[PDB]
């Protein structure tokens, strides 16, 4: 079918099996496997395991992920865990990619993962940065992308998009002085959702 | 339904009738569902609409010139699913998407009516009716609105 | 285009190139500035009949994902091992 | 011999065979400090042993590397050596046991 | 499928030795790159004679906006809302009521320039062709307020630049 | 009120005021602190200027936009005065030079500028009129400068009797012609700071009580010219005839006038601002009680 | 160890990247990069977006290789809306993404170049930049941000004779690489400029997150092009360029290389471009034609609903990545199933090389680190979001 | 190791917000209302929390709706009130809960609209 | 319908002119007001009144796919004529 | 009620966390003014931080405290490593801002927030 995107049986049963062996492995950290109709493979993981499942994964003859391909995190201010972080590792030996997800709050530190991955020195730093979660013993944990001294971490669903404070050059004081945002036009929020539910296959029940 | 069409005919088109100061009718976009037939009938307690005619030139209306002016007449405007009965005063004002929605209550009379405040840009746009089962349903008042 | 047979001798001459079967600037080789109007063509789904879309719906085919496991035999690998590449008959060395 | 392996870094090896055989032999010795029921040492002798019988099988290196399908050979002495390191934190680690703490109720549910 | 691009043997007879010792001493690679400079300063330049000359556009270019009208001079433009709604910029700000004629039209349609990314996605949302990316793009200003489009401006373009834009719609129109 | 000047926001760049502000002289060192705190607060500010709109950049920053306003006019013409005011609800006159040039002398700038733009204020029908004066002001002054502000003040009283006048002593500041008079070389000064002058400016457009009145602008403490003079080569560790006729003149005092903490303005002290003007330049000084 | 962090004790402004360096005479000790100079929180603001709002973002990251940024954010919405683009589409993608790999080489061999003195390649291959950029601006009327390429597939078909004029450019290109060649390649100069400066292993370049010629210069044998192939690019015949002693020479020869047989894939494009419509014939996907919106009401609905809401995307979670001009670009794309992405985690090969600096400057001296900074090929546009 | 903390959650310190924007705002956690222009009820499955609404005034230049309120446009959506109201405390913001609006199951008769002796009896169709 | 008021300032074609005790038109002074002086109200008031021989007629603004969406306009009333809600043409039964 | 600490295990093991910052900012401000020139007296810079420091004096969360430590050594290493610029620094000043009243008459008059 032309505007269809087939699917993939062999590659679907395949992560489904190497699901079952990551988990079977390390049954003392994974707390669920799952893999989507697009075929990518999900282990979802107590906070505790970040170190031992990802040195597993990186170091195990049948999984060889020696690549880190990026670590991010996910604000859901619904789950007391708000914050969703994501392991998305690439293994050059077998051509293949894992998702490995754990969770934390506002006040509980994720160990630092930048001794099984050198990439994730970094990656660490901007969800510190943007996110505000804390990375044990990272080498050099501190602001990266934001300005210094800025206040907040702005890609909380609960940071306003304009921030709180805006900046402009005041030639009374002679430098850049920070001020309370104020906009000649304010951004104008639109509901777009429409009331007809248009998936089916994912209602939640009542 | 589907995302194209096959119909490759001409269309219908119907003429619009007056029925007052706050319902305006463009009477194509009429899908003959007979909702505001049965609202004024049964909730407002007029007969004063109907249908006339047969077959595809059935058509909603008062068939003669005739005002529905009713103290629950515009909440036809809500039931209507499309946009062939709509308020006079609010037209072409503003659209969905842009409005913020302000959960308030009516002070026109003291039955205390939930209502919805569309605002734009600072300014008010339209009322609309809140549900609320204890006290006016689903409807307000053409004051209140 | 312009260059007269000696300068167009140096210049080959120079860079160790024939220059003028190659110029990088652009003559009368263009497209013209004016074309005929097009029609393009339309896609498998113009069709008067045997065309519904609950057939063709792509979104609506999408499910959650396969949970194999939920906190609630031979070893495998997420996939074969990869092949070795072959060196290019084309070119293998540069 | 191989003038390199073509990966910066990665020296060629003399006698892959070798070190091989001492490398997987090192990992079955490892292995044996784990419970016999965990399945990191069900699985990983498995494969430890199906490896180690090719190297005894195949005396020549390129033949052998064909048969491993790990690369070149200093790349599979070189995922060997992470085995090894890989099995001796797991003693430490010890992944085996039951689940440490199950997740809030709806801590995986999306869409929420 | 892969090649090399730096795995080559040097050869060590003296000859291809020798070779290389004249290469050093006699820099022939450094004088070899002085005849490509070389043949470039007889070769005409690529330069073009700005504003007398100007680089060449295509039919679809995004510039300047315009509002454009019917063959009447009614304005296409019918309040739908369609390109505000669409502008990844929020760069559009449209107010609209019953025209005393009754029809439906704008009484506010607002572009700020210093908003708007040029995407065009506006005169795509459009179902009327009302609001056009036109082809001027040389209306720089001297302040920060002049680049705040308000509806006359946008008209105004409109009937400024009308007689391309249409030419423009005409043979681009086809291909949308 | 008019809609249109009712204040809104939260006094920011881009709340409205409600203050529609004419500035003469607003491209010197007391204008650029009057318009930019007119600017802080979303005033719109009308600025007639007479120097190349390259001298007036500066200023530009000072406001959301559309907020700065840029006229041309002539002191001595009045069609370009009517223009630049008839809109405006104060109208704030900062118009002076320190020595006089073959063009302008004192009595120009001092006499016949300011009672030109009250006379056409005030017809105009502008209801806020605010004049800087000098403290020392006085007919019977050596200085041909503070002979002229005498005149002038009386002038613009007479011809605009709702006018606020302001009397500031000499006034210091990173630009000022004081400090860094000093630095680049019997009397008793009292210097005032520089944001003090521009925020009672300020807050005497939005207090009713001060139409019709006279304030001096001094700074808390009166110094030996000879004393803070030392004091300024201490802290930078280190001309006309007229203008030593006036830092020769001792600051005069005036109890009757209200000053600056009547418009609720506290003065600063020259040490605390001394260092911000003098470092570009690289112990306290007696006061007189 | 003398320090140079552009503050108080010492006047001078940073610009797009503040370098924090420790110095011991010549040699560099420690090499600290302050980023966020262009951070402007375009992750936040796609939350706000539809997903075809958020599209132009996507040309504003690697803002050399715009339609390889649209192709990677398309198929990741393809991938969760589980449609495809038609395959006359999929040839255009490969062909301007194979052209914008072209733009982008040119820029990052030319302007590397140019930082360390050799100023004059940057002018002829930029006139090759120019003529790229009227190919750009010929089928989107933009000469960087096209927003050409969407979900679905291509906005606009190619219009007539464009074909023939990216002909004309290919078969001239390789004698301006040539030329390029000639003054690089064999020049001593640039040899010891390049050659042993920033080596870095092939274990050290993987455990680093690198990608791409970062990868391939150490002699990885590793192409998303080849081992995760998209769109039609298991259609078509090319070569990678291997490195062999991963050191800035290597890589400057590998990307001279990816142009030539980026070239060579053009030419396959160009015959094989097959005929059909442009985008996936689903009317709730993409809109229809605009013929079509005017004389069909189903038609009109669909546009209606596609420029105001935008198209559903079913709940979900994807890893998408392309092997873009720069390395593995990639984005975690969060769907919640609304017509807004819940988050849209951008993962841009540069970062990664870029916190790899102080790794590969070891050793080195301050003039190398201009070297380093030029190899690994650094858009702040993409590293800081 | 684990340790013992029997104290409340508050975050407030260590958000970044500013004073103003935490103890003088008022959050409301509710339901949707069902926009009564249709009669899809997709809109009104999950919880919102938003903030009391504050002064916009026109831009005097172009007319446009400005604001000094950096929470004028922040909107949070919570699976259940009980979310909702943690959310909130831990955040340190007054919030009024509204309960939801559920409506009530009728009693639907094609049959009712041709009755004998009923005033269910409908006069047209 | 270009018309200035009594201030002397322009008044455009959405009604809007500054009044007497507006400071707002300080904007003006020293530079002009754009007013666009071609009223499209005014315009299509001159279109005549197209005479058709049918109870419904469609429009679609001219020039085929370059014009608005087609609409069907039904002219059964006599005391006035039907009007395109897209481009304001005017028709009438005969 | 059980957690992971970050830091300190209890409210005793965070002061003494406070009060080791507090020396450091502490003894780091007459640095910090001559090393950025400001124009406020050491008095003042020091006052600040202890206002800084009692405006969190209320907490009794020792993970809330641990974060806040870590925050104040990460602004004091930014101070020391002369990443902030001066702007930086003298943003903790507010020195252009308006005093807003806080009064209810003061409120009352200028607009309609509390
Ligand atoms: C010495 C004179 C050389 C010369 O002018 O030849 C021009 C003439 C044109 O060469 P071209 O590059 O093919 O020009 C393209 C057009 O054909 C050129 O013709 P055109 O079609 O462009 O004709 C229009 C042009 C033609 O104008 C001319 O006639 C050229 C006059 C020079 O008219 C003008 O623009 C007049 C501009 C005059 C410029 C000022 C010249 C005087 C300089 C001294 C004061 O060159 C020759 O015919 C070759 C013989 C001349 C000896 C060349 C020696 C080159 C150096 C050897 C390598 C060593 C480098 C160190
Ligand atoms: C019968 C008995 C006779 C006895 C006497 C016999 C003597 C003749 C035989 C010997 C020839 C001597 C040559 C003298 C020239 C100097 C040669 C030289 O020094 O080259 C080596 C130098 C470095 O080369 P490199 O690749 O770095 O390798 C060595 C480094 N360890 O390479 C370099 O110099 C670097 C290049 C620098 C120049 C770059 C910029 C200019 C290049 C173009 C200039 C063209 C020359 C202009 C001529 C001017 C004429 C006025
Ligand atoms: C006159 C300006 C000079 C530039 C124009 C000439 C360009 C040229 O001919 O150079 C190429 C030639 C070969 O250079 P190459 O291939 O590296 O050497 C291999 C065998 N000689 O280079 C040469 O062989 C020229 C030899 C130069 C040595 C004489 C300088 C003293
Ligand atoms: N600063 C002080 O020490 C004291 C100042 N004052 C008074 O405060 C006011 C301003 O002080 P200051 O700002 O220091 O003076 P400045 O010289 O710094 O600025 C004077 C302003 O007057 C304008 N101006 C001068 N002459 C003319 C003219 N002939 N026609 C038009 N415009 C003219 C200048 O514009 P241009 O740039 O075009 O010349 C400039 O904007 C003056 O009236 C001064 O007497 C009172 C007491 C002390
Ligand atoms: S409610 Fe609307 S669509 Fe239904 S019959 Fe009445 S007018 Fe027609
Ligand atoms: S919005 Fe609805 S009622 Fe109006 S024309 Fe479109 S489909 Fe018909
Ligand atoms: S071109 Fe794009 S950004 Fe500009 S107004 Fe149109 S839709 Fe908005
Ligand atoms: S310009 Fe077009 S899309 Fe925008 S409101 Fe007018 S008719 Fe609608
Ligand atoms: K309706
Ligand atoms: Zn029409």
């Amino acid at each position: 079918r032309p505007t269809v995107r087939p699917r993939n049986d062999v590659a679907h049963k395949q992560l489904s099996a190497f699901g079952e062996y990551v988990a079977e492995i390390l049954p003392k950290y994974v707390q669920q496997v799952q893999v989507s109709c697009f075929n990518e493979l999900e282990i979802c993981i107590h906070p505790d395991g970040v170190i031992p499942v990802l040195t597993f994964l990186r170091d195990h003859s049948n999984a060889q992920f020696k690549s880190l391909a990026d670590l991010t995190a996910v604000d859901i201010p619904t789950r007391q865990n708000r914050f969703e972080i994501v392991y998305n590792l690439l293994s050059l030996r077998f051509n293949s990619r894992i998702r490995v997800k754990t969770y934390t709050d506002e006040l509980t530190p994720i160990e630092s993962s930048v001794p099984v991955y050198k990439a994730a020195n970094w990656y660490e730093r901007e969800i510190w940065d943007m996110f505000g979660v804390f990375f044990a013993n990272h080498p050099d944990l501190r602001r990266i992308l934001t300005d210094y001294g800025f206040e907040g971490h702005p890609f909380r669903k609960d940071f306003p998009l304009s921030g709180y404070v805006e900046l402009r050059y005041d030639d009374e004081v002679k430098r850049v002085v920070a001020e309370p945002v104020e906009l000649a036009q304010e951004f104008r929020k639109f509901d777009l959702n429409s009331p007809w539910e248009a998936f089916p296959a994912y209602r939640q029940p009542p | 339904g589907s995302d194209r069409s096959r119909f490759l005919e001409g269309k219908r088109a119907v003429e619009d009738k007056n029925i007052g100061p706050l319902v305006k009718t463009i009477m194509t976009r009429c899908i003959q569902c007979t909702r505001c037939i049965r609202f004024a009938s049964e909730i407002a307690g007029v007969d004063d609409l109907g249908t006339t005619g047969r077959g595809n030139d059935m058509q909603v209306g008062t068939y003669i010139e005739k005002m529905f002016m009713s103290e629950l007449s515009g909440n036809i405007i809500d039931i209507c699913p499309v946009g062939a009965l709509t308020s006079k005063p609010y037209a072409f004002t503003a659209r969905p998407w842009e409005t913020r929605k302000t959960e308030s209550i009516d002070v026109m009379d003291a039955v205390g009516s939930n209502i919805v405040v569309s605002t734009r840009t600072g300014e008010v746009m339209r009322i609309l009716p809140r549900m609320h089962e204890d006290i006016n349903e689903e409807w307000i008042s053409d004051k209140t609105r | 285009a312009s260059a007269t047979r000696f300068i167009q001798w140096l210049r080959n001459w120079a860079s160790g190139r024939d220059l003028q079967a190659k110029l990088q600037l652009r003559y009368q080789e263009i497209s013209k500035r004016t074309q005929p109007p097009p029609k393009l063509p339309v896609g498998p789904s113009h069709k008067l009949s045997n065309n519904y879309y609950c057939t063709r719906d792509g979104r609506r085919e999408a499910m959650p994902p396969s949970i194999v496991m939920s906190s609630q035999k031979k070893a495998v690998s997420p996939a074969p091992p990869i092949k070795r590449w072959e060196l290019s008959q084309d070119e293998p060395y540069l | 011999l191989k003038k390199t392996t073509g990966l910066v870094g990665l020296a060629v090896c003399e006698t892959p065979h070798e070190r091989l055989k001492i490398l997987y032999t090192k990992i079955l010795d490892v292995l044996g400090h784990i419970p016999k029921n965990a399945a990191y040492r069900k699985y990983t002798e498995q494969i430890t042993n199906e490896k180690l019988s090719m190297v005894k099988a195949e005396p020549d290196v390129k033949k052998l590397e064909e048969r491993l399908q790990g690369g070149q050979i200093e790349e599979v002495i070189l995922q060997a050596e992470n085995e090894l390191s890989l099995a001796r934190k797991m003693i430490q680690w010890k992944p085996w046991e039951p689940l440490v703490e199950e997740p809030p109720a709806s801590q995986w549910k999306w869409p929420i | 499928t892969y090649k090399y691009v730096n795995l080559r043997e040097p050869s060590m007879d003296m000859k291809s030795v020798t070779d290389r010792a004249a290469q050093t001493l006699l820099w022939t690679e450094l004088i070899r790159g002085l005849g490509m400079t070389l043949s470039y300063l007889f070769r005409e330049p690529a330069t073009i004679n700005y504003p007398f000359e100007k680089g060449p556009l295509s039919p679809r270019f995004r510039g300047e906006h315009a509002l454009r009208r019917y063959p009447s001079g009614e304005e296409r433009c019918i309040a739908c809302k369609l390109c505000e709604a669409v502008c990844p910029a929020q760069a559009i700000t449209i107010e609209a009521e019953p025209r005393a004629d009754g029809s439906r039209r704008t009484t506010r349609y607002d572009i700020d320039m210093t908003k708007c990314i040029y995407c065009g996605f506006c005169q795509e949302a459009c179902p009327v062709d009302a609001i056009v990316e036109g082809p001027n793009f040389e209306f720089s200003t001297e302040t920060h307020e002049e680049l705040l489009y308000n509806k006359e401006k946008l008209l105004n373009n409109g009937d400024k630049w009308e007689a391309e834009i249409a030419a423009n719609i005409q043979a681009d129109y086809l291909y949308r | 009120l008019h809609h249109a000047v009712i204040p809104h926001g939260k006094g920011g760049r881009s709340s409205v005021s409600g203050i529609v502000a004419t500035v003469f002289g607003a491209t010197g060192f007391l204008g650029r602190y009057v318009v930019n705190h007119l600017g802080r607060m979303g005033s719109q500010v009308i600025v007639p200027h007479r120097c190349e709109p390259y001298d007036t950049m500066h200023l530009r920053p000072m406001g959301d936009l559309g907020q700065i306003i840029f006229m041309d006019w002539n002191g001595r013409d009045k069609d370009s005065i009517r223009r630049a005011v008839e809109h405006s609800s104060v109208v704030i006159n900062l118009v002076g030079r320190e020595w006089e040039t073959q063009n302008f002398d004192f009595e120009d700038v001092f006499v016949k500028i300011p009672q030109a733009i009250a006379q056409v204020s005030k017809e105009a029908g502008v209801e806020k009129f605010i004049h800087i004066s000098h403290l020392n002001a006085d007919i019977k002054s050596s200085s041909k400068y503070l002979r002229s502000k005498a005149v002038g003040e009386k002038e613009v009283r007479e011809t605009f009797p709702e006018a606020t006048i302001i009397k500031p002593a000499e006034i210091f500041g990173r630009e000022d012609r004081f400090l860094n008079y000093f630095a680049n070389i019997k009397t008793v000064k009292q210097p005032v700071y520089i944001v003090d002058v521009t925020k009672g400016i300020i807050n005497a457009i939005k207090d009713p009580d001060a139409r019709g009145k006279t304030f001096a602008f001094v700074g808390p403490s009166r110094y030996l010219l000879f004393d803070l003079v030392q004091y300024v080569f201490a802290v930078a560790h280190r001309t006309t005839r007229d203008k030593v006729e006036r830092i020769h003149t001792t600051d005069k005092i005036l109890p009757h006038l209200p000053g600056l903490e009547d418009l609720g303005v506290e003065a600063t002290p020259l040490e605390l601002k001394a260092i911000e003007v003098l470092r570009r330049h690289r112990q306290p000084a007696k006061t007189i009680p | 160890n003398l320090t140079l962090n552009f503050g108080p004790q010492h006047p001078a402004a940073h610009g797009v990247l503040r370098l924090v360096m420790e110095l011991s005479g010549e040699m560099v000790r420690k090499c600290d990069p302050h980023i966020g100079l262009l951070h402007r929180g375009t992750e936040k603001l796609i939350e706000y977006k539809t997903y075809l709002q958020a599209l132009p973002y996507f040309d504003r990251l690697d803002y050399v290789s715009m339609m390889c940024n649209e192709q990677a954010y398309s198929l990741a919405v393809e991938k969760l809306l589980n449609i495809r683009p038609p395959p006359r589409a999929q040839w255009i993608r490969v062909l301007f993404g194979e052209i914008t790999r072209l733009l982008n080489h040119i820029m990052a061999v030319t302007t590397h170049a140019l930082d360390i003195g050799a100023m004059t390649p940057f002018f002829w291959m930029f006139e090759e930049r120019e003529k790229m950029f009227e190919f750009y601006e010929r089928v989107s009327g933009a000469r960087m941000h096209a927003a050409y390429v969407r979900p679905g597939g291509v906005h606009q078909d190619l219009p007539l004779g464009l074909m023939d004029d990216i002909y004309e450019f290919s078969k001239n290109f390789s004698l301006r690489i040539d030329e390029l060649e000639e003054m690089l390649t064999n020049n001593r100069i640039w040899r010891n400029r390049t050659v042993d400066i920033g080596i870095v292993t092939a274990e050290d370049a993987l455990n680093y997150g690198f990608s791409g010629v970062m990868l391939r210069g150490s002699g990885i044998q590793w192409d998303l092009r080849k081992t995760q192939p998209y769109d039609v690019y298991d259609q078509v015949e090319f070569d990678v360029p291997i490195g062999s002693r991963g050191d800035c020479y290597d890589r400057y020869l590998c990307r001279v290389e990816e142009m030539r047989q980026s070239i060579r894939i053009i030419s396959q494009c160009l015959n094989k471009m097959p005929p059909g419509e442009i985008k996936v014939d689903d009317a709730k996907v993409s809109p229809p034609k605009r013929a079509e919106m005017k004389t069909s009401m189903e038609s009109l609905i669909h546009h209606f609903k596609l420029y105001t809401e935008g198209y559903q995307v079913p709940p979900g979670a994807t890893y998408t990545a392309i092997e873009a001009p720069k390395g593995e670009f990639g984005v975690y794309l969060v769907s919640d199933g609304s017509s807004r992405p819940y988050r849209c985690k951008i993962k841009a090969p540069g970062f990664a090389h870029l916190a790899g600096l102080d790794k590969m400057s070891k050793g080195h001296m301050l003039a190398d680190v201009v070297a380093i900074i030029g190899t690994q090929d650094i858009v702040f546009g993409e590293v800081d979001r | 190791q684990l340790i013992t903390v029997d104290e409340k959650l508050d975050i407030t310190t260590i958000t970044g917000v500013p004073e103003e924007h935490i103890k003088t705002r008022k959050a409301r956690i509710f339901v949707p209302a069902r926009n009564n222009m249709q009669s899809g009820v997709n809109n009104t499955k999950k919880w919102k929390m938003e903030f009391d609404t504050r002064e916009r005034w026109e831009n005097p230049l172009m007319g446009w709706a400005s604001t000094a309120d950096p929470l004028s446009n922040l909107v949070l959506t919570f699976s259940t009130k009980e979310d909702a109201v943690a959310f909130a405390e831990k955040n340190g913001w007054s919030y009024d809960v509204e309960e939801r609006k559920v409506p009530k199951p009728k009693s639907k008769s094609y049959g009712a609209n041709f009755s004998w002796n009923k005033r269910t009896r409908v006069s047209t169709k | 319908g270009v018309r200035t008021s009594p201030t002397g300032e322009k008044v455009t074609h959405t009604g809007q002119v500054y009044d007497d005790g507006d400071y707002r038109k300080v904007r003006f002074v020293g530079r002009q007001k754009e007013v666009n002086e071609n009223f499209a109200i005014d315009l299509i008031a001159e279109q005549p009144v197209s005479q058709v021989g049918s109870r419904v007629i469609s429009c679609d603004g001219g020039g085929g796919a370059l014009g608005h969406p087609r609409v069907y306009i039904n002219l059964d009333k006599e005391t006035k004529t039907g009007t395109c809600g897209y481009c304001g043409l005017q028709f009438r039964q005969q | 009620t059980s957690v992971k600490p970050i830091f300190s295990r209890d409210m005793n093991e965070a002061k003494r966390r406070v009060r080791e910052l507090y020396r450091a900012w502490y003894r780091e401000v007459p640095n910090t003014v001559h090393l950025f020139q400001l124009d406020i007296s050491v008095k003042q810079g020091r006052d600040k931080v202890r206002e800084m420091f009692k405006k969190n004096a209320h907490i009794t969360d020792p993970r809330v405290v641990d974060l806040l430590v870590i925050k104040g050594k990460m602004e004091l290493e930014e101070t020391i490593k002369v990443w902030k610029q001066r702007t930086h620094v003298m943003r903790f000043f507010h020195e252009t801002e308006a005093p807003r009243p806080k009064d209810f008459l003061s409120k009352f008059y200028v607009g309609h927030d509390p």
